[PDB]
């Protein structure tokens, strides 16, 4: 009755010639989801689905100045730090 | 040859102002420095500022987001923000206003109707690339006072608008806030730029029965489409 299952912020850890292909499969090419629970079998149908978290306007990583232009900064995030 | 010193001191002290920008802000865009920066922000040519009638010194503030070709709605939440820092504002996009037609949609036999032109009904066409909507909320019966009519926050968002989208975009103005905040409707055998308006503010006193009440503000509009068209006598003509 705790657990926040809003949405899970799923980390993929792993060297850029396995994780850029595997993120895009995650959130482009997908057919369906399933939960298996133990006690039971493992076909359970669910609604989900992945969608990139990379391109938030929440965390921002910086003391963003007001009079700072968004699309700059991302452009730089960009390029200086991938793994974000 | 004192004057030798002297003016050799001096224009020492006039080279080093020359470079330090905060040391002639002078409290407005009096220096040649500020005027560049307007410059950069097409605001160079003299007499734009009297088609503005605002410090036009408040821009700078805006200046990072005059170097882009659009505007987009970071823009408009940065000039509410300024103005009244606390205000909270919201934009969508493809509001949606009602055109009245010229010519209703009949039927002819010489020069018919084709569906190429995705006719409607003639009373009235939808625009849903006209317009955006800008939402503002408060916190405090001081801020709700400066953006209802006649308040200068009001005045300021709207001389902002004048330039910042100029006659780009039309823009409908509302504010949601408490009903606590809001002044009971009131008649005055004279008006007042305070006074309540019968579609936007006037809302009438409850018998002691706060949820939050949505009120409209107005309507940002550069060029009105008046009537004034004076057909033609000639035009330009060149075969070419």
């Amino acid at each position: 009755s705790q657990v926040d299952l809003h949405r899970l912020s799923l980390y993929l850890a792993a060297e850029a010639p396995v994780s850029s292909t595997l993120h895009l499969m995650m959130t482009k090419r997908l057919a369906a989801l399933y939960l298996r629970l133990p006690g039971n079998d493992e076909r359970i149908r669910i609604d989900g689905w992945f969608s990139p978290g990379g391109f938030a306007e929440e965390d921002r990583l910086w003391p963003k100045g007001d009079s700072a232009f968004s699309g700059y900064q991302l452009l730089l995030e960009y390029f200086t730090f991938r793994e974000k | 040859l004192d004057i030798f010193s002297h003016r050799l001191i001096t224009q020492y002290y006039r080279i080093w102002r020359k470079y330090s920008y905060p040391a002639t802000f002078e409290a407005g865009g009096q220096d040649k420095t500020s005027q560049y920066l307007l410059g950069l922000a097409r605001l160079g040519i003299p007499g734009c500022a009297q088609n503005i009638a605002t410090p036009v010194s408040r821009f700078l503030a805006l200046l990072p987001l005059m170097l882009l070709p659009g505007r987009t709605a970071e823009g408009l939440t940065s000039l509410v923000t300024l103005l009244a820092p606390g205000t909270q504002a919201r934009v969508w996009h493809h509001d949606r206003r009602r055109i009245p037609l010229k010519t209703p949609l009949t039927m002819r036999v010489h020069h018919p109707v084709s569906l190429k032109s995705r006719p409607v009904m003639g009373d009235h066409a939808t625009d849903v690339n006209g317009q955006v909507l800008l939402q503002l909320s408060t916190q405090t019966g001081s801020e709700v006072q400066g953006w209802l009519p006649g308040g200068h926050l009001y005045s300021d968002l709207l001389a902002l608008l004048h330039v910042y989208l100029g006659s780009r975009l039309d823009v409908r103005l509302q504010l949601c806030v408490e009903r606590s905040l809001l002044p009971d409707a009131r008649l005055s055998c004279r008006p007042a730029a305070g006074s309540p308006q019968l579609g936007r503010t006037a809302v009438m006193r409850t018998q002691a029965k706060a949820r939050v009440m949505t009120i409209s503000l107005g309507r940002y509009q550069r060029v009105q489409e008046h009537y004034q068209r004076k057909e033609t006598q000639e035009n330009g003509d060149y075969r070419w």
